[PDB]
């Protein structure tokens, strides 16, 4: 008499980023 | 009669001479009894890591209750396990599972103490209702006992989401046993596997299995990882009679088919292979005596079982001038350990020139962009733990790669962001380099010591220095290149007839002693392959008819 | 085929229980072949009532997956992983490929008349 | 009243008697009550090391409330302990909204307590928190307080940072003897008086990851825990402390006390168990290193600046490893830098660092960044005689002050290291012209600041045997897999001495030479046949080589 009615979802996964930090070469 | 069908009996199955002998591990039965013999919060749970034995505790409790060797308030009790996979099955008319499990709990209320509920894998009662909040007031009334057994991490990922449940719980840790306790457990199990498979087991083959399977595979724990080798050896010995008992030969042969480490016995075909190996390795690398002998000896030592199993077999570095054979030699040892030129891991660290490229050989941290993928160096060795690993041009790597490469050495195991450890206990790390090229041995080793970390050299094996080249050496290299160019022409069945003045004329030309052997390869195809390639597509070089080569002042005519 | 029209509260698990009953009442005969058994992980919304059948030596269950689909699902499920073996099948050589290709030739001469 | 089955309470339980002794620490309570009665900022956070007793601070505050000592403007508050495991999405904020709504349904004295809130701090609380109907007592950790609360802040301007600190030894003794009458219940013994201060004093030294308030709870409660076995002697003892701390750190129970005379008079022949040869040198070092431990000289100089030179391949760095593992108890605590590249002006700056912006900066100094961490190291200096005369000003204030500046700007302290300045010139002159060449090579002022210039020598032809004995001892330990033994023979053991000296390197061929002939011939033996387990492996000499 009762039905289940499966549902959806939403997944998040972000991304890191790097800085390069130049060197004045002396 | 509310539970006569949905839960079969468990103690009566043990009474009919069925379950395993459980001799050993006496302590935490007494500890679970000491937890259980209280007035409130009895309700224990057996929690450890998967495989160290939690079926055996409940089976031993059943055996002690059947034997009647229990204390006073444990005599003639009946433990009953309920299955949550047949109770939920026929229930669709809007209320059936609710009042069904309510009637089951009401029938659990009937007997006091004699009924003991052992719910296997108790993280099915948190969900699988549409549950939980119908048995939850019933727990703290002393009616049902609720003994269970879970994994260590699943208890704190699914079960402990609600604090009001841990008031009705108490953890019982179970640790992995020793090697001597494994010997005792294997002598205790040494009657069930000889009746099922009608063969007899030597005690030497009983003691060698758990001894030998500890240097090898470490992902399964040790009450049972020694059972599997013995049972597979019994199955193989049953196969071979379709020498009539098992032996320590059979454990070594099964474990060298398993996870596939060829550190088996001494099969007599490879004895002359390992002894006569300096010339078999000298079939493609001609020259370099003292390096071939050292690499051959470092291979030969690990086969005989002498060196310490806390290191790689051979983890060493060889360098020198350019075009000598330092990249040729690593392709030659895997061409007879494997008979496959592509079963080795050849990565090139001339691309890891930044601090954030380490993640491409160790795998990403969990759940960023690529935790589905996994690493590159790590995941290819974990499946087959025997491959030889090159590292080409260790110079240009940023010296944060070396911080990760350090604990590979001197421990054996390497961690990753996946959360695991992969143990490089019998691989062959070959490091190549081209440092200096300006000293004999003083300046180049001074530059090597000025480029690495100070103890990073002592953990290595013999750092080898290569020779130059010689005019005497250069004839047989021309022989190799002519043989290769002949075997390349074997599809269209052409061949060559090379005269000895031409064969030494190829040795007079091309002796620039700073560029190694690589100019001669170019010089041959500047001489031979161009003229032949011009003639071959112009008719007149129809197949099968061979051509000789003849000397003409600076070319060579055909 | 198990999940088809099973849109009620308990139909999938009773179908699976009927299948496991018809496997259990036989003595030792039926060898189940489940190809691509990364599908056996979820399929509930259940799908967990296989562990007592596997951890008694009663089901036989030959089944093949790929490499990365193993570690994406089954290595994520480190309790299920104990009740299995691993038979690593590797690639053949070029000579063994030539030895294979002399056997499959008759079928390709039958289907295409060459 | 509906959340108390889902949350907890330590106000109604505070009148039970489940509360601990509140011995000591009666000023931080005054600090917290001073923070708590203000217009803004009235939500203190206790910041300190974990495992010290911030929970005990809040329990002592509640115990002070239930009898009454705070002023009447904070009379009869109710304090709630929060269930920080009750949510771990779908629950990390879902039950949290009902809890915060039940706090909104108070308009009263339902002052909260969230422990380890740096894992729970995103901005859903801030309009409800800055409205002023709740007082958020919290406890955090110092290092994540510089991580979580300063970037994801949104209300970080609404906290006060009450520093709780480590206890002293005597305050720990007072708390520990306050918490002595509890353990007549779970365990039953007669508590020894001096065992309390003995367990605290012995836990003070070697335990590091645990901290002094409950570091003395990883003690005695454990000491009576394994004494449950003897009722399967009703007083605990210092050996009952000793067998717990000795069998947990894997260290033999020899130095159970007395770290100033025992293992200060042991500076003896146990060096000879590691250093064969150089008797008078061992005697001079053993004299010189214990002059610094009396406390007569200035407190800011290196502990020993003694330096020595002679041949190579002697023991000259084998002595160095022999005093790191004994006096500093660490096998890898030596720093061997080589001044064999320092002939120019642009080479000295590698051993101190670059300015912030130049070439070698992330690697730091070649010297200082290996002394900043682990400042309990012996330090060598190989081959000083080729160095340009711009090292000795850097090296001079090393042995003249206990401070030096790095490439960053931080400070390093050299007051508990050992400097050793080695060389190889000499070794043909006995004592006179070698010290004359030392006086000619360096300035005369450089030798007055240094300690003894003790002189090495060659080796005895009979004493050189025992080095090969130790190398064969290290040999046989590896082939315990085949469970073999090797019977060495003294003619071959004489024979390896002449072919293992080579008077240009000293005595260094041996790590290769003991491998080469012996191990390779026996490896061919074991892989071929004719030798099995239990074999004694006799060795001898066949005319030129050493046959088996
Ligand atoms: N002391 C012991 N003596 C004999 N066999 C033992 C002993 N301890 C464990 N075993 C064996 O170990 C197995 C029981 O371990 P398990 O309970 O299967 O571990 P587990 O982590 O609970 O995995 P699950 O959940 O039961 S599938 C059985 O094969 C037992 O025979
Ligand atoms: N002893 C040798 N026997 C046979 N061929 C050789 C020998 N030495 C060099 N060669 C040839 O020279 C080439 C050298 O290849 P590599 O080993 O890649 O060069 P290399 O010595 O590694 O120089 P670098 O600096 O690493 S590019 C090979 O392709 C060989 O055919
Ligand atoms: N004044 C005190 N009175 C009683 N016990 C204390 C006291 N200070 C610290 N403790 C001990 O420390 C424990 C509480 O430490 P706690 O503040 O919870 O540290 P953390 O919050 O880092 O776990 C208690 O179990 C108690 O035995
Ligand atoms: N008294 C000794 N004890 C132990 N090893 C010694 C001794 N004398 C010489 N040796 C050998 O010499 C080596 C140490 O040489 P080392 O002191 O490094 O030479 P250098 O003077 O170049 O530093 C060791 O490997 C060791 O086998």
């Amino acid at each position: 008499a009762a039905a289940a009615a499966a549902a959806a979802a939403a997944a998040a996964a972000a991304a890191a980023a790097a800085a390069a930090a130049a060197a004045a070469a002396a | 009669q509310a539970l006569q069908k949905y839960s079969t009996d468990l103690t009566a199955r043990a009474r009919e001479g069925k379950l395993d002998p459980v001799i050993g591990r006496d302590n935490e039965i007494r500890r679970v009894v000491q937890v259980l013999s209280r007035r409130t919060k009895n309700n224990p749970v057996l929690i450890g890591e998967p495989g160290v034995g939690k079926t055996a505790i409940v089976e031993g409790l059943a055996q002690r209750i059947v034997a009647g060797d229990v204390p006073e308030s444990l005599r003639d009790k009946t433990i009953v396990a309920l299955d949550l996979g047949s109770m939920v099955a026929g229930s669709k008319y809007r209320g059936e599972f609710e009042e069904r499990l309510k009637a089951v709990l009401d029938d659990i209320k009937n007997s006091a103490g004699q009924i003991i509920t052992f719910i296997d894998e108790l993280h099915t009662i948190v969900g699988a209702g549409a549950a939980g909040n119908m048995i939850k007031p019933m727990l703290a009334r002393g009616e049902l006992r609720l003994v269970g057994a879970t994994t260590l991490d699943e208890y704190r990922k699914h079960i402990e989401k609600d604090a009001a449940l841990e008031r009705r719980f108490q953890q019982v840790y179970v640790g992995e046993p020793s090697v001597e306790d494994t010997i005792g457990i294997l002598r205790g199990l040494k009657d069930r596997y000889e009746v099922h498979h009608g063969v007899r087991i030597t005690d030497s083959a009983l003691v060698a299995a758990a001894t030998l399977s500890d240097r090898y595979i470490t992902a399964r724990f040790l009450p049972d990882k020694a059972i599997d080798l013995v049972d597979e050896a019994a199955s193989r010995l049953r196969m071979e009679i379709d020498k009539e008992e098992v032996g320590p030969d059979d454990i070594a042969d099964v474990v060298s088919a398993w996870t596939g480490i060829p550190a088996g016995r001494l099969l007599e075909g490879e004895t002359a292979k390992l002894l006569r190996m300096e010339d078999e390795l000298g079939k493609r690398v001609i020259g370099q005596k003292a390096a071939v002998t050292a690499v051959s000896d470092a291979v030969r030592r690990s086969r005989a079982g002498v060196s310490d199993p806390n290191r790689p077999t051979g983890a060493f570095m060889f360098l020198g001038p350019t075009g000598v054979g330092k990249t040729e030699l690593a392709k030659a040892l895997a061409d007879f350990l494997f008979d496959d030129e592509r079963a080795m891991v050849r990565i090139d660290m001339s691309e890891y020139g930044e601090k954030h490229t380490v993640a491409r050989l160790i795998g990403a941290p969990p759940g960023y962009v690529g935790y589905e993928a996994g690493g590159q160096l790590t995941e290819a060795v974990r499946r087959r733990p025997y491959t030889v690993v090159l590292f080409d041009e260790i110079e240009k790597a940023h010296p944060d790669v070396f911080d990760v490469l350090l604990q590979v050495l001197d421990e054996g195991r390497l961690t990753d962001g996946h959360g695991r450890t992969v143990d490089f206990r019998n691989t062959i790390l070959i490091l190549t380099s081209n440092l200096g090229s300006g000293g004999s041995a003083e300046q180049v080793l001074a530059a090597v010591r000025a480029t690495f970390k100070p103890e990073f050299i002592n953990r290595l094996d013999d750092v080898l220095i290569f020779e130059g080249l010689n005019p005497e050496e250069l004839v047989r290299i021309v022989d190799i290149q002519l043989a290769q160019l002949g075997k390349r022409l074997a599809q269209r069945r052409l061949q060559l007839q090379v005269s000895l003045p031409a064969k030494r004329w190829l040795a007079q030309r091309g002796f620039d002693p700073v560029y190694g052997a690589r100019p001669l390869r170019r010089l041959v195809q500047q001489a031979i392959g161009d003229q032949l390639a011009k003639m071959l597509l112009a008719g007149q070089v129809h197949d099968g008819d061979t051509v000789p080569v003849n000397v003409s002042p600076d070319a060579d005519s055909l």
